């Protein structure tokens, strides 16, 4: 999705908060704390967190649910 | 030296990244705009005509 | 003295009738001669089989309307001039169609011959209404290089022809839509070089790659006269 | 043209639309050549008769 | 004065001839004006702009 | 040459200083890429001690701009000419008559909107047979002063670099003549005085490990601008009375 | 500038040229008679379009 | 059904220009073939060109030797159109010696026998002075296109002799192409015609090696392209 992110507008419509989860998660794939969820085509991680977004795999709700998520399992 | 490998390692650094670009009387918000970088030859830059 | 070869030619066939094929590297320029040189022989001098003239029993001019044919005869025209036959031994022959009923008359309606063969049977044709329904023609298959349109036979037609004989321009090379793109392309330190994106779609006889192939192989025999 | 593309079908048409059409307009305009001769420009006729 | 002067060269005396487009070989149509004009080439050096 | 002028490139051209003019017209003796030797006619030929003229043209200095203003010889041994003649043309002149720039054969039509705008498209002939193709004499000036923990010299022992930059230098450290340089090579070697490097603890345990003997002297040796590649055409040294200059001096 | 010169050379029409009143069964056809020379440009046509 | 063209007739007007005519040509090829040929022509003659000259007295371009009148990069820039033949070897060192006054015209090169100076009249230099005297030594080397000075210096190889004077390679002998279908009326044939290549070159090239040697390239290429692996 490197040329229109009008779709992932489309999924979340503030457009600016968008560009924030995604580099939310775009630091989280960079430091290799986790892995891309989409096949990698050479690409950087900007592009792979945009495609994430746009299709419906994270936003700010699944990235919170995650997060608390890997936090728990690492308590114990 | 700048090497075949520093060439290969430029390429792979810009594939992803934007660059901005100005001209000097920046009229509205359209006279900086984010473009994909194409490596070429020469000293000059080359923009797209429509723009 | 030692010339660069292309490599990496890969062949991606989307939609069997339509296939694009890129080629890299080529040395300066060649993009442009061989894509001219291929599509300018292909297009123009490509040996093929295809509909030339129509007798209908029925309308002795090509303006005139058949009772119960919702189609013009323009239409019928247009619709037999998009038929892909390919013939095996026969040069040139005559094939009958007589249809009857509601309903649209098809290739398959066509008598099935043995040395014809007609490559889509479900080619719409023509469409015939109700209680009427009556269709007969005979339509000339016929063999040859190019395209030829109707305006130089009907120029050249000293051989006078009796009312009724419907000429249709004869499509006879199997390619039907060629172009060429050429674009930038570096064998990792020199940048003149370049790529080229063959589109081309044919009519379903002839693949497209084995056009590609036939097509540089003519071109090529012709050149071998000095080739040493 | 332009317009109507983008209010009915969306961006990314419009966008891949306007590319291909600087493109085949630049081929045709190569293709047409169309240059500009002295002669080109016909003085009217009449002037000298108004004038 | 130009137009026998061309003819003098035994040159179209509208000063267009029709020219070949080398890619292709195809003529174009309406024959486009051809000839020598006198060019400078200015201080601006891109050398320097970059 | 402008094919389409005006008339008045002569009179521009002779006016201006740049050309080279016979004040006794005559018969050219001797001609030279340096002189112009031109023996007087008896008829304008001073009573007392009249001779024979010459002229001493200039060859590459810098221009103002940096541009080559270089007179080139016209005419011929044997020639006869008279007073008010062109001797040498001067920079973008030819036979007397202003070249600003050249002519060059030009066709009005689109081109795959690679002129789209102003631009223009050109061909490699033009390049290939070298007709735009510039001369631009650059000054560069290295200069040793004497700081006041001691003098800085011009000596080719410069700390640390390879031996492959100062291949091009002589014993006393300035570029041969002639010599062609790309950016980044070093002209002229200079160090200056300068201690108490004060290293954080870490360098210290490599100075004694590796043996690195601290080298005093801080580099400044002039290196070529960023690509800049050209051939030394000239070297001029000014030392100050009192100073030995050195072998190359 | 340039481009809508080269569209508005192609779609504009002619009294008369080659291929006065044929008819295509569709644009690729009509592209294969313009780059074999056998048709102007431009000309009045019949053409089937979906 | 096809023909196949043949050379016929190849006649030489001038030592520089040919005109080399195909007869046999079936409908449509002729211009095909034409533009084919004059590209790789344009593009791939294999010729020879002055790579590189020592003159003993001067340092670099811009000096200027005593006794002659062109500069140093004057007599280059002469140098760079030298038309010579080399047969067998790739890489041939003329010495050029004249003393005296006169003009130095490329003849006066000492001849050397696998080496055709094919223009003896091109001129060199002028000398002024009775004691006035230049050798040097031009290295010639063979080359398809074009290649300049600053390029050549990727493969520099030690190029530490201040005294080399690299000169910009113009490695090509074909100067003009210009090519005319024309309709070749065979008393026993409908649709036939010739095309009739008129070319210009510098005279190293032979009208009929060219053309061959063109073929040949195109061959080549189309034999790599009718083929497609997958
Ligand atoms: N502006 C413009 N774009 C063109 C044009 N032609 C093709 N594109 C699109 O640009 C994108 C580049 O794709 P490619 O470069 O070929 O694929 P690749 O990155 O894996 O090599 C494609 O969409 P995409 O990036 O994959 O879209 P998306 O799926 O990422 O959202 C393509 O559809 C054009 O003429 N103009």
């Amino acid at each position: 999705a490197r040329v229109t992110v009008q779709d992932a507008v489309e999924k979340i419509g503030n457009r600016f908060d968008l560009v924030l989860v995604a580099a939310r998660r775009a630091r989280q794939m960079q430091v290799g704390g986790k892995d891309p969820l989409v096949p990698e085509e050479n690409d950087k991680t900007t592009v792979i967190a945009l495609r994430e977004i746009e299709e419906g795999l994270i936003n700010n709700q699944i990235l919170d649910v995650r997060e608390r998520q890997e936090q728990q399992e690492q308590e114990a | 030296r700048e090497e075949a490998v520093v060439w290969d390692i430029l390429d792979e650094v810009i594939r992803e990244h934007p660059v901005l670009l100005n001209r000097a009387p920046t009229l509205h918000r359209l006279g900086i705009q984010a473009f994909e970088p194409v490596l070429i030859e020469g000293k000059a830059i080359q923009l797209h005509p429509l723009v | 003295t030692e010339f660069l070869k292309p490599r990496l030619v890969d062949i991606e066939q989307v939609s069997s009738t339509h296939a694009k094929v890129t080629l890299e590297p080529l040395e300066r320029g060649f993009g442009h001669t061989l894509g001219n040189a291929l599509r300018r022989i292909l297009l123009s001098s490509m040996p093929g089989c295809a509909v030339t003239e129509v007798e209908i029993d029925g309308v002795l001019h090509e303006y005139s309307t058949k009772e119960g044919v919702q189609e013009d005869i323009l239409e019928i025209l247009l619709n037999l001039k998009g038929l892909a036959v390919r013939v095996q031994g026969k040069d040139e022959v005559i094939l009958t169609l007589n249809k009857s009923g509601i309903g649209p008359v098809t290739a398959a309606d066509i008598t099935h011959d043995g040395d014809v063969e007609i490559v889509k049977p479900q080619h719409v044709i023509c469409h015939l209404t109700d209680e009427n329904a009556s269709i007969s023609m005979r339509i000339k298959v016929q063999r040859g290089r190019g395209y030829v349109p109707a305006s130089t036979r009907i120029h050249s037609e000293e051989d006078e022809r009796p009312i009724g004989r419907l000429l249709v321009d004869a499509c006879y090379s199997p390619v039907e839509r060629i172009a060429y793109n050429v674009e930038a392309a570096r064998v990792e330190q020199r940048t003149d070089l370049d790529k080229l994106v063959i589109e081309m779609e044919t009519n379903g006889t002839i693949d497209p790659e084995e056009a590609i192939r036939r097509a540089a192989t003519i071109l090529a025999e012709q050149l071998e006269a000095f080739v040493d | 043209m332009l317009n109507t593309c983008y209010r009915i079908l969306g961006l990314k048409p419009t966008v891949i639309f306007a590319d291909q059409i600087m493109y085949t307009g630049f081929a045709y305009a190569a293709r047409s050549g169309a240059s500009v001769g002295i002669d080109d420009m016909v003085i009217p006729e009449k002037k000298h008769e108004i004038i | 004065e130009i137009k026998e002067l061309l003819k003098l060269g035994d040159l179209p005396t509208s000063g267009q001839i029709r020219l070949y487009d080398g890619r292709t070989g195809e003529q174009f149509e309406r024959p486009v004006t051809v000839g020598y004009m006198y060019m400078l080439k200015l201080n601006h050096l891109v050398d320097d702009k970059m | 040459k402008p094919l389409v002028g005006t008339g008045m490139e002569r009179a521009v051209a002779v006016d201006s200083g740049v050309t080279a003019v016979a004040k006794r017209g005559g018969v050219v003796q001797y001609v030279d890429a340096s002189r112009i030797v031109i023996k007087v006619n008896e008829d304008e030929m001073y009573p007392g001690e009249a001779g024979i003229d010459i002229y001493n043209l200039t060859k590459y200095t810098r221009s103002n701009q940096n541009t080559c203003i270089n007179q080139m010889p016209c005419v011929s041994l044997g020639e006869p000419v008279e007073r008010g003649d062109v001797l040498a043309d001067g920079p973008s002149t030819d036979l007397g008559e202003l070249a600003l720039g050249q002519n060059m054969r030009v066709a009005f039509m689109p081109w795959n909107g690679y002129n789209f705008e102003d631009s223009i498209l050109v061909s490699e002939r033009v390049v290939q047979e070298d007709r735009f193709t510039t001369i631009h004499i650059q000054e560069l000036a290295c200069v040793s002063r004497d700081t006041k923990l001691g003098p800085e010299e011009i000596t080719a022992d410069i700390p640390n670099v390879g031996e492959a930059a100062l291949s091009k230098l002589d014993e006393s450290g300035i570029v041969y003549i002639g010599a062609e340089v790309t950016g980044g090579d070093i002209l002229v070697g200079k160090v200056t005085p300068k201690g108490e490097t004060q290293l954080t603890p870490e360098e210290k345990l490599l100075r004694a490990i590796f043996g690195e003997k601290a080298s005093d002297v801080k580099d400044s040796s002039l290196r070529v601008p960023n690509g800049v590649s050209g051939t030394v055409i000239d070297v001029q040294v000014f030392t100050r009375d009192g100073v030995e200059k050195d072998k190359r001096a | 500038q340039d481009v809508v010169l080269g569209l508005y050379y192609m779609t504009r029409d002619c009294v008369n040229a080659k291929g006065e009143g044929m008819v295509l069964t569709g644009p690729k056809e009509a592209e294969r008679l313009y780059r074999s020379g056998l048709a102007s440009l431009h000309a009045r046509v019949k053409v089937r379009i979906t």
